[PDB]
């Protein structure tokens, strides 16, 4: 079960400067790179064009350095019409449900804010946009050749494009990395009280369980960071427990992971 | 505009005297232009590389800068990060305890 999200972002500081970069990821780990200084969508694994043939990809990327460049051009024009800077970021792609299914999406936000999406078979403002909008969603939604060539990527090119990332990219996605820990601690705020922390490090898929134990009984004080990347691929997280100087002998960290075949880590303080 | 949330953090445990790396990862920030520093006693480190910025689902950006270090008993790293929507620099020191 698996999110495919193509990630463009542009920055419009005047008429003159102008950048549009983008980057795809499947599921947690990134596909492409498509900086605005390169011609041509970089691939960063083995296999990110998935089951398409040379021709196939060619054809597709040819599509996107034409959209890079009108996108460009309509935005600088529409600015001219109406001002900077501007940031306006694009999220799309499909969500691959068991059985065949797939969902497909494309928002559009503007200084930040969700403003509008493509839904069927059109642009739509989403409730709460600016009033301005309406009129260049109008005028985009006239065109019927970007409609149909969107229609297209959205309900056949993205679904058929992930399941040939998943194929290709199997070895990858199912890659299993083994957490590393260890334990640290520094003093609280208050007065004989200190903060145990438990690291892990190294793992690969996300899911982990990370605990502060006594024996077989959770510490319900145990609280868990977000996860945060490494640069190979890899997680890490932290589970800090707030304790009583004088109270931390008989802990330990738990941790619970795909990679270590039934065999938690157990570190003891 | 949004602040850039900072957080510091080795690859592996630390050991004095054992290469490691050292990650800063810059979240919850808009607009996407950002300045970021790593910082050993206080001087700017050469070499650091930055992933490709990407933006999460509420649409702010992140991006994760790593540089080799090796820890030791009296040197001290940061990562200082300069955005628009803070007049001043934010520094973050890694604590290996913390
Ligand atoms: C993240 C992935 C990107 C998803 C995106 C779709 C990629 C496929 C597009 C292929 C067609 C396209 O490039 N159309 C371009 C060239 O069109 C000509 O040529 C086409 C073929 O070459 C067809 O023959 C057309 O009929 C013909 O008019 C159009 O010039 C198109 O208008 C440019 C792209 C417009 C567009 O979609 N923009 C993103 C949506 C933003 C909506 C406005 C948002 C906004 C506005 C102001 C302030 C803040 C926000
Ligand atoms: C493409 O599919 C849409 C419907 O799919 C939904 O919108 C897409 C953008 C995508 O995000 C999906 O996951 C969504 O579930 C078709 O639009 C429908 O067409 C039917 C049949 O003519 C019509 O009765 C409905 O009104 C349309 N649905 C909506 C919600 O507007 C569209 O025709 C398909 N286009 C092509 C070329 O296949
Ligand atoms: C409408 C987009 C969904 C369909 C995408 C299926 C093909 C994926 C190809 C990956 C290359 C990424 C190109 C990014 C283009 C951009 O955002 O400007
Ligand atoms: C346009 O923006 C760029 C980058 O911010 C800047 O260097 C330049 O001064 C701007 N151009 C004008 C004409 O102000
Ligand atoms: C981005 O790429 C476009 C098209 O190649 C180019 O004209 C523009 O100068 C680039 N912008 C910057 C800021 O480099």
């Amino acid at each position: 079960n698996y999110t495919f999200r193509c990630l463009q972002m542009s920055s419009f500081a005047n008429r003159s400067w102008s950048r549009t970069d983008s980057v795809v990821w499947l599921g947690d780990l990134q596909t492409h790179r498509w900086s605005n200084d390169s011609a041509t969508i970089s691939f960063t694994k083995p296999w990110s064009q998935g089951k398409l043939s040379n021709q196939q990809w060619e054809k597709l990327q040819h599509m996107f350095q034409v959209y890079r460049v009108s996108f460009t051009r309509d935005i600088q024009e529409l600015v001219k019409m109406m001002d900077y800077p501007i940031e306006i970021q694009l999220s799309a792609g499909c969500e691959m449900y068991p059985g065949n299914a797939s969902e497909s999406f494309l928002h559009v936000a503007f200084q930040g804010k969700y403003v509008v999406r493509f839904w069927g078979t059109s642009w739509q403002t989403v409730p709460g946009a600016p009033s301005w909008l309406d009129l260049p969603i109008k005028v985009l939604n006239a065109d019927q050749g970007t409609s149909a060539t969107v229609q297209m990527l959205l309900n056949d090119t993205c679904p058929l494009f992930v399941r040939g990332l998943l194929e290709a990219g199997k070895s990858d996605l199912e890659k299993q990395e083994k957490p590393v820990a260890w334990l640290s601690s520094v003093p609280s705020s208050a007065h004989g009280h200190r903060q145990l922390v438990c690291h892990v490090s190294g793992f690969y898929p996300k899911p982990v369980w990370v605990m502060w134990m006594r024996g077989d009984q959770e510490q319900q004080g145990t609280h868990r960071g977000d996860f945060l990347p490494n640069a190979d691929e890899t997680w890490y997280l932290q589970a800090t427990l707030d304790v009583e100087a004088g109270e931390e002998a008989g802990l330990a960290c738990r941790v619970k992971h795909s990679s270590l075949g039934g065999q938690d880590i157990i570190l003891y303080w | 505009q949004k602040t850039p949330q900072i957080q510091v953090y080795s690859r592996h445990p630390p050991e004095n005297g054992k290469p490691n790396i050292l990650n800063c990862y810059v979240t919850q920030f808009h607009p996407p232009h950002i300045e970021i520093q790593m910082l050993k006693n206080g001087k700017k480190i050469p070499k650091v590389e930055m992933s490709d910025m990407s933006f999460s689902k509420d649409w702010s950006f992140y991006i994760l800068a790593h540089t080799e270090f090796t820890p030791t008993e009296t040197d001290t790293y940061a990562c200082r990060v300069k955005h628009a929507s803070m007049a001043e620099p934010k520094t973050v020191y890694w604590d290996r305890d913390m």
